RNA sequence: UCUGGGUCGGGGUUUCGUACGUAGCAGAGCAGCUCCCUCGCUGCGAUCUAUUGAAAGUCAGCCCUCGACACAAGGGUUUGU
RNA sequence: AGAUCUUGGUGGUAGUAGCAAAUAUUCAAACGAGAACUUUGAAGGCCGAAGUGGAGAAGGGUUCCAUGUGAACAGCAGUUGA
């Protein structure tokens, strides 16, 4: 986690065009690699793997 | 092997407590043969039993 | 997402990068060096570096 | 070979962290023995009395943070024993622990 | 990115860091951390604390 | 008399403790 | 494996706050020496100053190493339409 | 078959509750089949003279001392022991 500073664009608010400090969470996301495909079929018992 | 009697007799002969009695850890067999106060005296003479010096309690700080 | 909380444009002005391993007080290495100047270990490395 | 002797430095502070006051020096001895077993692969580890005196030098709870020891692997070919090798860990007094690598030492 | 403030130690206080102290007499002080705040509250002089900016520029 | 081999091992037997303890005076065998 | 993970070491971060020693015509003063000095020298003395944001710790559940060292294709018990 | 029956034996509970008042142990060696607990040495501590020290009265009665044993006992162990 860390925190940022940004200007708010919320009309009618007390923080309108005002700076705020907001806590943010950093989530590292290296690209996903696609290795398969699953198909599902709708059954009267639910979805089942086809 | 077990030298409780030797420590007690050495304390009695040396006129000190069992704290100050030092038995030679290498001559355990020779000391174990000592069963009488004459033999304790002989061991003290021969250097196998030593009265350890009094723990230092200085008064230089007090002075 | 139709509320004004959502679909609101976000424009950051500052991201805090102070050290989180304590009470960090310098954003970058260079800012810390420019504030604190040379140190003893810098001097002993620089004497060896001629 | 197998009669090698080496000089290590052990982060006692790293291995004792979190241990209660009345347990820090006995756990220091246990971690020293475990370190010797791991480094030399010998379950039979003998610790010099000078090393024990150095670990216990500052009492039971203020154990030194670092210590320089010497692990010597020696031939236990003295009697019929399950282990034919053993490690004698001796104490190496040093002034500073900066830039001390693990170095092989000759006989 | 906002107005940069200075502490009891003279260090820059970035947004979202430290505290701000407003006295009854009308003076507003800002501190970088609780160490500087406790030093200020105990009326310690920054010109005698070795790591403060004021001591550095005094010596 | 004392030579280098005798001296280097003599240092061991006279020390019966760490720093601050009295030195061993003698170890004499007599039958 | 285009090796790996450890253990030290290093660097980064951070915590505290300026280490031992040395030097000082710094220091409340005090005690001796006067061919000496013409205002000096020799000790004691909390504290101060410089060396010195120094010293010390920092993963054990902090970050990065490619420096050093040794170690890692090994052990056991089972499982079949 | 009963009498919260008498005496004796045995279960479940159950390898469970529990073996937590008074700071603390560690290293090496010896004996030994066998050592966390015995002994020696080294270290770290404690009682701190209104003591966990040194001696008595009452009470105990051989617990004193040495040697030997490792059946039982010392609610773990023991090469030790009242
Ligand atoms: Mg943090
Ligand atoms: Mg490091
Ligand atoms: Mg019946
Ligand atoms: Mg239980
Ligand atoms: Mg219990
Ligand atoms: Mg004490
Ligand atoms: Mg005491
Ligand atoms: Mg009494
Ligand atoms: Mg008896
Ligand atoms: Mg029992």
């Amino acid at each position: 986690m860390t925190h940022i500073v940004r200007e708010v664009d919320r009309p009618g608010s007390k923080v309108n065009k005002k700076e705020v400090v907001e806590a943010v969470t950093i989530v590292e996301t290296p690209p996903m690699v696609v290795v398969g495909i699953v198909g599902y079929v709708e059954t009267p018992r639910g979805l089942r793997t086809f | 092997s077990m030298l409780r009697l030797q420590k007690r007799l050495a304390s009695s002969v040396l006129r000190c407590g069992k704290k100050k009695v030092w038995l030679d850890p290498n001559e355990t067999n020779e000391i174990a043969n000592a069963n009488s106060r004459q033999q304790i005296r002989k061991l003290i003479k021969d250097g196998l039993i030593i009265r350890k010096p009094v723990t230092v309690h200085s008064r230089a700080r007090c002075r | 997402q139709t509320k004004r909380r959502a679909l609101e444009k976000i424009d950051l002005k500052f991201i805090d990068t102070t050290s989180k391993f304590g009470h960090g007080r310098f954003q970058t290495m260079e800012e810390k060096k420019a504030f604190m100047g040379p140190l003893k270990k810098d001097r002993i490395a620089k004497e060896e570096g001629a | 070979n197998e009669v090698v002797t080496r000089e290590y430095t052990i982060n006692i502070h790293k291995r004792i962290h979190g241990v209660g006051f009345k347990k820090r020096a006995p756990r220091a001895l246990k971690e020293i023995r475990k370190f010797a077993m791991k480094e030399m692969g010998t379950p039979d580890v003998r610790i010099d009395t000078r090393l024990n005196k150095a670990v216990w030098a500052k009492g039971i709870r203020n154990v030194p943070y670092r210590i320089r020891v010497r692990l010597s692997r020696k031939r236990n070919e003295d009697e019929d024993s399950p282990n034919k090798l053993y490690t004698l860990v001796t104490y190496v007094p040093v002034t500073t622990f900066k830039n001390l690598q693990t170095v092989n030492v000759d006989e | 990115m906002k107005v940069e403030l200075c502490s009891f130690s003279g260090y820059k206080i970035y947004p979202g860091h430290g505290r701000r102290y407003a006295r009854t007499d009308g003076k507003v002080f800002q501190f970088l951390n609780a160490k500087c705040e406790s030093a200020f509250l105990s009326k310690r002089n920054p010109r005698q604390i070795n790591w403060t900016v004021l001591y550095r520029r005094k010596h | 008399i004392m030579n280098q081999e005798k001296l280097a091992k003599l240092q061991a037997q006279v020390r019966i403790g760490g720093k601050g303890t009295a030195r061993r005076k003698k170890k004499v065998v007599h039958r």
